[PDB]
């Protein structure tokens, strides 16, 4: 549970100084880009449903072995709460990226759900491959232009892949 | 291990050892207490490993499991468990030498002839050492696993 | 009184939304609400009693408590209090066990969930001897947790301990966590010589398993699944 | 995991006590059900491909848009088809599960408790299975009693359904 | 009051949910459980009187030091004969009453909940119940499935006391 | 927590067939014999506290170390609770054989309790030749036909032994 | 272990408080107490075989059936004899155990907490251990304010038993 | 959880036997010592705060990294809560020495408390030297005589020290 | 064996096998197929022997068992079964034998400097091999029970 802003001031505390100006031009450059992190975070928001359709979509075409009997994913209860688990991972990416960190994404999922995952006979795989499909389809649905005025995303980019990143390697 | 070697090397070149291979034996004297870390991650934790490993071996190659195949039945499949289990503590013996003469030299030199006497593919022995080595690389910091990789690397290597 | 230092809450079955519809493997519930016989109390206070400390003897029974249960006075929450503060409970449970290993037991049965961490129950430790039992129980039931899942007048329970369309779902907490610790133990001088056993435990010498043998690894191989 | 003997060793243990006499009347109960009701699931299972196709095509016919527009939610194309009869036979096998276990625990715990969110997140009206276990409730082909736990188990899914 | 189907609607009243048709598995049950057990509760109730001295007379056969001793927990005079063949009569009428109910609800509530504490405050062995229920279902003189669940109902209250 | 029928229900759920003939005909004889099953169920429910009892004061007279004082059962309290512990595993073994599965014993007894044994310093062996005996006394009791009509109880003699020896192992 | 320090450090601890003048006073108290209570538990420890075997010899006396009928429970082999002076001895050993923690504490732990459940599982009546008690408080012998705190604790394992 | 008293009644209850004379007499000399044991009690209670705020006085001149910023005890709510836990210690020091045994101080510190610091991240060495500096400040505080009677003050110097060097080792 | 001990006893003498002596290997030649019979029944129920005569020895000497001797335990007690089940074992072997030299030679030369090395009374391992021979002689005939209560004659003398 930190802001980019709260990172700031604990590393400026263990330091037990007080913020350098470099860390300041940083951050100032991080309130002008702040607004551009989230219009992007926001219409990542606003398409969240179909991603995650979208990417069970893929992912159920892609492996069969969960939608057949037997499966992890076969049963109505399990493959609802299959749904879930993804919305889940979905909303917590979203979350980092709103408060421009991963250590929301890292307190809320990622140490826990790799031994639930184990304990509970889930493939951490086929999950895995899930949430890297639908953080692919998230930035391909945020880097497009339909009325916004146009700018330069590629720090945010770099960020949101880089969260996804850490979700499905979090996963495994 | 790392002085049997330097003094094999240095023996018979009828020379003392050199100042180089010097402070590579102090080297690996200092490195010596990362190695029994990494020791101690892969003896405590033998039960997961093989277990996860042999779980992972014939979900990726089942025909040995299946009837036909080498490790085909309870006691078939406890034998490969058990020869799983060999092969990591070979790999605990590697970590701790700094070399692979332990590993070689228990258990890799007539290994093709002993596989092929008893009727065992040596490639799903190799990939059984694969899942092993992703199980134990899975289980540790970034450069304890690769210093672990590196004998575990050795093993599939000296399979094929 | 400075605040809780703040812990990370690990994944559990509890901090899912979970779609689940009525099945034998969900807990019964008791409320006072739907019960109004003196025998559907008397079934309510022997739940409450199995929940909070595993079997209730004649001596731990609280008349009292129980008494003012079925007028309607206390509520069941405020019953969950008096057998939490009740003597023998501390004595059981509060006086054998630790400090820590106390507050996880006492946080799996009232919550009914499992800490989410060994830091979590080092965070709610300090209320106990900083405050008082009293005060910490206090802290305990009037939770978000609490309040949102059982309330009033629902005797709490294990929530989503076993999952739908599973075999086997989770070693309920009262055979899982003891009554006293292993420091306890230690202090009885517990493990006791059992002579009449090693005369069954004993087979031959020659019939024990060895380091070359592969009778050690053959329960694993039973128990790994091979598909077909 | 709603079956008789089940939830009759849940309500003793839930007690505390050991089993009664009331266990028991529920056990000559059950066994009654069960001697007609195992029957009937044979019987079932003996008419099950044609009750599947019966009642796919009903489907089709009751709402014809299905067959029409593109999309990957409506049958349109062919595996739309497999996938859709696949799960007319999914209710059917529940159906029979739930005979055999001799009540609505199967599909309370395989179809009914994600159905919803399923529906909703795959743009699937529930009409369309409505529709279907109509049709199977209609043209099973039973008689008497069995006739009407199977009514009642299918009756049981439409109003779990809508 | 475990009663089956007060326990029924308790079980779907918990859940949730309507009635299922394992409601109904433990209707026909109870009511082939009653179809005799109403008629062996009328039996026993033509039987009860002679039951009831005869259970009293082997307890004090039994133990015949109640009889000697002077105290009154003791039935050595007249009164404690007169209140110790009413707790007799008690226990048959408990017995005829879970008979009608079909389940071990009225004993359970009417003798059950409190008896260990009574016989603690007020001296009385229950052992010398356990003698009297044995002699009741020994000498009821039922036959069948009724004699079975009446001898079932009894060995309950004998497990109740000791 | 399976019936023999949710059994039979889960394994041909996993095949993702319909239930073949074999079983139900298999189904048909269990449906005839669980009442045959009950019979011995409610003669040896209606006798537990005496079982208990029994097996209890066989026990202690076998081992007098545990009524020996500093012994495991010696406190009144404790002796209470070993009391409880006994009938609590015979409570399971009647529903186990209820429900004709021993899932149900398993669920609510097994994987716990040999820890907690463990955890608490009571003898395993103890309370293992003490399920032995009850079981033993069990059968006994069950077996002797009083006022039943005739019947074979072979096959469940089979299956309330393999509940008892499953049981006393998992205890340990 | 309900005994003074104990529950007074208890109670400080709850409160989540230092120890005050109250604890002291307990303390004080407490001194006063055992300054007699352990010489007098020194002589109930060099009275102790003759008090079992008048105890066990009056309650024969009292109750004279339990060596007459046959009866794993009764007294009437001599095993029962040996098993029922050794809980005797334990009665009397818990009572010397009380008075030198100076509290109820060790026969609340010892005793109290599973008789009742024991003596309704191995029908025991508890009269037999009032009247073994009630024999050692007559006849323990001591005099004074020890005596009477002997006869306190005598009397509370009296009423715990009934 | 024990006294002096219940300390002999649990190890004669475990010999099975009465307790013999010469316990009875070192319980009388206990009993003749007890109010010894604890007027020295008494003066160490009435000066807790001093004694605690002089040990953080001291430590902290001692180890001045604990108050440098990144130091353990550095943050004001750190420090309230390292105060605390001295208070602590020192409380249950002085229950253990009104009960007369060790037992309650290992009960509600000694088995958690080592682990927690471990976990935490607290230097267990400072805090073992701040008990240490306490310690010895109790018993100077205690051992001077201002307006009582003289007694064997000596012997309860050692039960002290016992206490509080017990305390330092359980923390390490 | 025999035929050791005759070979040895002319060996020593620098003379052949004395006829006597031949008759003496012949008879025991001809007592072979009844040796191996005692041996199969010693052998094929070694569980219930060895379970049997542990539990009449820990009946009548319970101090062993007690806390504060030797065999106090779980595994102390499996120990100590295991070496009943030694001796049953040399007593087989002594049966096949025809001469205690088996016995002797390997289980009996330095048992009391053993035993005292471990803390063991020799008493009770003698009671150990008392009930052995009482459960044994149970479960035979005659001579059968006599030819084997000869060899756990021996074992109990060699003891004391
Ligand atoms: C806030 C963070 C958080 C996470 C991450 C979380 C995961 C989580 N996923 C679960 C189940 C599940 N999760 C999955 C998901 C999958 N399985 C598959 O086959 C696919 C590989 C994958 C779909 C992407 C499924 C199928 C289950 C059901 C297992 C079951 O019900 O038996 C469960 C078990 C309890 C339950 O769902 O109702 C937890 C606790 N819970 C949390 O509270
Ligand atoms: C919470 C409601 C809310 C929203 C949604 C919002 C969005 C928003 N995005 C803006 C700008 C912008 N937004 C973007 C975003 C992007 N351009 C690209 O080519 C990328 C692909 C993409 C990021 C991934 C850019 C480039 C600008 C240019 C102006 C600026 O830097 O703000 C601005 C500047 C002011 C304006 O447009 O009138 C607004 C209002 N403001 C609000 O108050
Ligand atoms: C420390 C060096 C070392 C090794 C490696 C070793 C191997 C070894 N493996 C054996 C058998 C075996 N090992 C395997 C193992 C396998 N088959 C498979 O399909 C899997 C791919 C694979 C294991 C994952 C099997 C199936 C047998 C039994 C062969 C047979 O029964 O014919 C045997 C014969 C039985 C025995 O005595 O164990 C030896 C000696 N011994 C050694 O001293
Ligand atoms: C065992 C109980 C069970 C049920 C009921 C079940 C239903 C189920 N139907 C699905 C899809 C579907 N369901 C339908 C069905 C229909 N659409 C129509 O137009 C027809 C009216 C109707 C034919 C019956 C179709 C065509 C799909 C594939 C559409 C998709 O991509 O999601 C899916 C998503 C999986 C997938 O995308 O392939 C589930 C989980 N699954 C289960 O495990
Ligand atoms: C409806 C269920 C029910 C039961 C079972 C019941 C038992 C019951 N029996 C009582 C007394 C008694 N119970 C007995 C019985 C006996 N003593 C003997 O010596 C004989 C062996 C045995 C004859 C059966 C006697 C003689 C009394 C009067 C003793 C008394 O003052 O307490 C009392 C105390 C009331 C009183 O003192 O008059 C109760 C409550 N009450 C109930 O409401
Ligand atoms: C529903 C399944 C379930 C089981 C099986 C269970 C066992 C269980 N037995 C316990 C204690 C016990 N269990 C025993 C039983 C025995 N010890 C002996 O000496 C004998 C070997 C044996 C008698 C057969 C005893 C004596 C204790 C008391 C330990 C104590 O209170 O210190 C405890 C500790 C808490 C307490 O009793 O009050 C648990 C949790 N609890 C459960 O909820
Ligand atoms: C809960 C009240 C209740 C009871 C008590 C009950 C018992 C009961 N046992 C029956 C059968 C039977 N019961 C037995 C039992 C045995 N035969 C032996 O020789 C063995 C020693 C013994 C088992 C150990 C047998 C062999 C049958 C034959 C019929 C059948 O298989 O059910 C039947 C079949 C129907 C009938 O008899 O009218 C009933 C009613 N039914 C009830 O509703
Ligand atoms: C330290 C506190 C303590 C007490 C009080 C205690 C009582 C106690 N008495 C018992 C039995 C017994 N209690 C008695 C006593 C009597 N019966 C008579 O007829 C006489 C009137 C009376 C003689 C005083 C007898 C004879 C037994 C053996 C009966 C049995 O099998 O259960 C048993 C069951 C153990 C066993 O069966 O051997 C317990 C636990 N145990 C304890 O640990
Ligand atoms: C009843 C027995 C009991 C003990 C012993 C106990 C210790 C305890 N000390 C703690 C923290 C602490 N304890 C210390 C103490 C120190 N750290 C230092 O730097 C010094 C070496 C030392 C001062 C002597 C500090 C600074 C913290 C704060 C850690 C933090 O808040 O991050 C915490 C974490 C939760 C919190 O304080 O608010 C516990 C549980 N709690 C208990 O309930
Ligand atoms: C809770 C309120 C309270 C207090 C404070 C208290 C103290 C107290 N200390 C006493 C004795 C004493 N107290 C001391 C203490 C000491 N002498 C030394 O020289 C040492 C340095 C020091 C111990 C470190 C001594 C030596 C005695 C002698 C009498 C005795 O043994 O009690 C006595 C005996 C009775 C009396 O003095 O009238 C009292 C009252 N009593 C109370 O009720």
């Amino acid at each position: 549970m930190f802001d980019i802003f709260t990172r700031v001031v604990s590393q400026a505390d263990a330091r037990g100084e007080f913020i350098s100006s470099d860390k300041l031009e940083a951050l100032k450059k991080v309130v002008a880009e702040g607004t551009k992190r989230s219009d992007a975070v926001s219409r990542m928001t606003n398409n969240a449903s179909s991603i995650v359709t979208n990417a069970a979509r893929q992912l159920f075409a892609d492996q069969p072995q969960l939608i057949a009997p037997g499966g992890n994913a076969y049963t109505n209860r399990r493959m609802a709460a299959c749904l879930r688990d993804m919305e889940i991972i979905l909303r917590y990416v979203t979350y980092a990226t709103f408060t421009g960190d991963a250590s929301v994404l890292n307190d809320r999922c990622l140490n826990g759900l790799r031994e639930t995952y184990v304990a509970l006979g889930v493939p951490g795989a086929s999950v895995a491959a899930g949430v890297r499909a639908m953080g692919k389809a998230a930035v391909a649905i945020v880097m497009d232009p339909a009325g916004v005025t146009s700018g330069d995303c590629s720090s945010l980019q770099q960020e949101i892949e880089l969260y996804f990143e850490t979700a499905a390697k979090a996963v495994e | 291990s790392i002085v049997t070697k330097s003094i094999v090397n240095a023996d018979a070149e009828a020379r003392y050892l050199s100042p180089g291979e010097l402070d590579r034996i102090k080297a690996f004297v200092t490195s010596g207490e990362s190695r029994l870390r990494i020791a101690e991650t892969l003896t405590g934790s033998r039960e997961r490993i093989i277990k996860s490993a042999g779980d992972a071996l014939f979900q990726k190659r089942p025909d040995v499991v299946s009837p036909g195949g080498n490790a085909y039945g309870e006691e078939m499949t406890a034998t490969c468990l058990r020869d799983m289990d060999y092969y990591l503590r070979l790999i605990t013996y590697g970590v701790v030498a700094g070399d692979v003469t332990p590993i070689e030299e228990i258990g890799l030199v007539g290994v093709r002839e002993m596989y092929k006497s008893l009727g065992t593919p040596v490639d799903a022995v190799a990939q059984a050492v694969r899942e092993m080595k992703a199980v134990a690389t899975g289980m540790m910091s970034g450069d304890d696993a690769a210093e672990a990789g590196a004998y575990f690397d050795y093993v599939i290597g000296a399979m094929e | 009184t400075i605040p809780l230092l703040q812990y990370a809450p690990s994944s559990q079955n509890t901090r899912v939304a979970g779609y689940t519809v009525g099945g034998d493997e969900q807990p019964f519930v008791f409320t006072t609400d739907n019960v109004i016989s003196d025998s559907d109390f008397d079934v309510l206070i022997n739940a409450a009693y199995r929940q909070i400390f595993f079997h209730a003897f004649k001596c731990d029974r609280q008349q009292l408590l129980e008494s003012q249960l079925r007028n309607g006075q206390i509520t069941v929450r405020d019953f969950i209090r008096g057998l939490l503060l009740s003597e023998t409970f501390i004595d059981s449970f509060y006086n054998k066990n630790s400090n820590y290993r106390f507050v996880e037991q006492c946080i799996q049965r009232v919550l009914g969930r499992d800490p989410f961490s060994e830091q979590e129950k080092i965070a709610w430790s300090i209320v106990i001897c900083t405050k008082g039992l009293a005060a910490f129980v206090d802290q305990l039931l009037n939770t978000d947790e609490y309040m949102e899942n059982f309330g009033y007048d629902t005797v709490p329970y294990q929530r989503r301990r076993s999952l739908a369309s599973r075999e086997q779902g989770e070693i309920p907490f009262n055979i899982k966590s003891p009554r006293y610790d292993a420091y306890y133990r230690s202090q009885l001088g517990f493990p006791q010589v059992v002579w009449q056993n090693a005369v069954r435990r004993f087979r031959t010498p020659d019939r024990v398993p060895q380091a070359g043998d592969p009778a050690l690894f053959l329960n694993m191989a039973r128990s790994a699944q091979i598909p077909k | 995991m709603k079956t008789p003997l089940t939830e009759a060793v849940a309500l003793a243990d839930s007690q505390g006590r050991f089993l009664s006499n009331t266990e028991l009347q529920y056990l000559y109960g059950r066994l009654r059900q069960g001697a007609f009701a195992l029957e009937a699931a044979q019987t079932l299972t003996a008419k099950a491909d044609t009750l599947v196709n019966g009642a796919a095509q009903a489907v089709y016919s009751k709402f014809p848009y299905t067959t029409s527009t593109p999309g990957n939610n409506f049958a349109a194309d062919q595996r739309g088809k497999d996938k859709c009869a696949r799960d007319i036979g999914y209710y059917l096998r529940m159906v029979t599960y739930c005979l055999v276990a001799g009540g609505t625990g199967p599909m309370d715990e395989y179809l009914i408790a994600g159905v919803d969110e399923i529906n909703r997140t795959f743009d699937l009206s529930p009409s369309w299975y409505v529709e279907a276990l109509k049709h199977i409730k209609a043209n099973h082909g039973l008689t008497g009693d069995a006739a009407t736990e199977t009514n009642n188990y299918i009756d049981y899914a439409i109003n779990a359904l809508s």
